[PDB]
């Protein structure tokens, strides 16, 4: 129904339907999306819709994601999302020319801190990034993965914050090299 | 004038003379002078005599006089003696950096003194002064190739992961000795771990270790990428092997304290997963010379390899014969091959 008087709706730079589960084929909806890009691109922002097993629908996400210019935030969130994905989200993320953007949100994905260590070969580039918030919904307790954080953090900019919404684990000694930046445990 | 002061700088042969008034001598010209000591970095350059040898032995910061990780990357037991002091260098040079305080103006010069040099500390004997150097110019590090890290007693290393909070990654070789340990702490393995991320290629001799067992898993789960490994005097079963062959990035592989022949799906028929290892030595392992022609199979994956050392090998009988076969079967790119101490016959030579 948003769908078939969007192009009057190009009026908002705002239209957020996210973290919605709709009932049936939600992820589906992106198919719908992909045929409103022309007055998408009038949203100042990402929101997009989400289902079980949502992440399937990607590759339908992808020929939006040359819309990523007039994001203010980007995200994948609530996407229950392989964990090796974000590394591969990445590698779009990298043939990308986009830059600076504010808030990455993910909302927790089934990524591991195993695939968050397949995504800092991604996200050490994307240091023009303002703020970013990587959840999960069931987190490994290994620090390996800050420690990498550490490796990233010197290749880091316009941070201000880094933010661990869910993450059940201790950080041990490299805590000490958490973040050049503040730290909120959510 | 300013030459005549530096032709008091002809009169001076490197660090060496830390022994005797001059050593310390460039210090008092630097607190002295501040863009003057780049003066002084130039004659640092100007040294080739890497110090002084004598009283100094690369089996001293080990405390051993037997094989470890670093001997598994060498065909001696000594090498470094040549060039001891190359570390010797560099508490110099944080003491010189500190004393004109010589900031990112002086790094050009220490980027290229260090270079070419690897350092050596024992857990016992951790000097405070590491995190020194840091103080403006941590990155320069990696001038230096491997930082050398002997752990004993227990795993327990957080005081030696701290300076690796402190530098960016990756070091390009980084190299652990464990020595005397009954305190394998699973816990204090991954401090270790942080050591190890550190670096592309991590080397260990595990040594006396009678706390670790099928726990080098420990070790390994941890490791980036164990790119050699050496096992003496600690308790050892076949299975360890399996290990070995996860890592594909294997360069170097001893291990000279089996003393038991190796089975039929022994390690030596996963030389088809390590391509890359450039040197194989295998000293006094006991074996059967139908495994040995196993072996000989592993070879056409070992092209890549410079070097091939297999000696006081017992129960190998003509199992060196078809070693050797698998050797003419096929070109090499080796550059060395060692049949010392092994049961040979003209017919092999032939």
């Amino acid at each position: 129904v948003l769908a078939q008087n969007l192009h009057n709706l190009i009026k908002l730079s705002i239209l957020d339907i996210s973290e919605n589960y709709l009932e049936k084929d939600g992820n589906e909806a992106l198919q719908e999306l992909i045929g409103r890009l022309g007055v998408l691109g009038e949203l100042t922002t990402l929101m997009l819709p989400w289902c079980w097993d949502v992440h399937t629908s990607l590759p339908k996400l992808l020929k939006q994601l040359e819309g990523t210019p007039g994001l203010a935030k980007l995200g994948l969130k609530n996407w229950r999302l392989r964990d090796e994905e974000i590394k591969s989200l990445g590698e779009f993320l990298e043939m990308n020319p986009l830059r600076d953007l504010q808030q990455l949100d993910l909302a927790g994905h089934c990524v591991s801190s195993d695939g968050w260590l397949y995504f800092m070969n991604v996200f050490e580039n994307l240091k023009q990034l303002v703020f970013f918030d990587f959840s999960t919904e069931e987190f490994l307790p290994d620090a390996a993965l800050v420690r990498k954080l550490s490796q990233v953090l010197s290749k880091l900019t316009l941070l201000q914050e880094v933010k661990l919404t869910g993450w059940e684990f201790d950080d041990y000694d490299i805590s000490a090299i958490k973040g050049t930046f503040k730290l909120v445990t959510a | 004038e300013v030459s005549k002061g530096n032709s008091y700088l002809n009169k001076m042969v490197s660090i060496s003379d830390i022994t005797s008034l001059y050593g310390n001598l460039l210090l008092y010209t630097c607190g002295s002078s501040t863009e003057a000591t780049r003066a002084v970095m130039r004659h640092l350059a100007m040294v080739y005599q890497h110090g002084s040898l004598q009283g100094l032995s690369v089996t001293k910061r080990p405390l051993w006089r037997q094989e470890s990780i670093q001997s598994l990357r060498n065909t001696t037991e000594q090498d470094v003696l040549k060039a001891i002091n190359v570390n010797s260098f560099v508490e110099c040079g944080i003491n010189l950096f500190s004393e004109s305080m010589s900031k990112s103006d002086l790094s050009q010069e220490f980027e290229a003194f260090f270079q070419g040099k690897s350092l050596y500390i024992n857990s016992e004997n951790i000097p405070d002064y590491l995190f020194d150097f840091f103080e403006y110019l941590p990155n320069c590090a990696s001038a230096l190739d491997f930082v050398k890290l002997d752990f004993y007693e227990r795993a327990t290393p957080p005081r030696a992961v701290s300076l690796f909070f402190n530098w960016k990654q990756e070091f390009k070789t980084l190299e652990v000795t464990l020595r005397d340990i009954n305190k394998l702490n699973k816990q204090d393995i991954k401090y270790l771990g942080k050591i190890f991320s550190s670096a592309t290629n991590l080397r260990l001799h595990i040594k006396r270790c009678a706390a670790m067992a099928g726990r080098l898993s420990s070790v390994l789960r941890t490791c980036k990428n164990m790119h050699t490994l050496m096992v003496e005097a600690s308790p050892l079963t076949t299975d360890d092997e399996q290990y070995i062959t996860s890592v594909t990035g294997l360069q170097n592989l001893s291990i000279h304290r089996l003393h038991t022949q190796q089975l039929p799906g022994g390690l030596i028929d996963s030389l088809g997963n390590l391509k890359n290892l450039e040197r194989l030595i295998l000293d006094d392992i006991r074996m059967n010379e139908e495994d040995a022609k196993n072996l000989a199979e592993g070879l056409r994956s070992l092209k890549k390899m410079r070097l091939l050392h297999l000696t006081h090998l017992s129960d190998i009988g003509e199992g060196m014969d078809y070693i050797v076969k698998s050797l003419s079967e096929e070109s090499c790119d080796l550059q060395e091959m060692k049949l010392v101490a092994c049961c040979l016959t003209a017919n092999s030579v032939k």
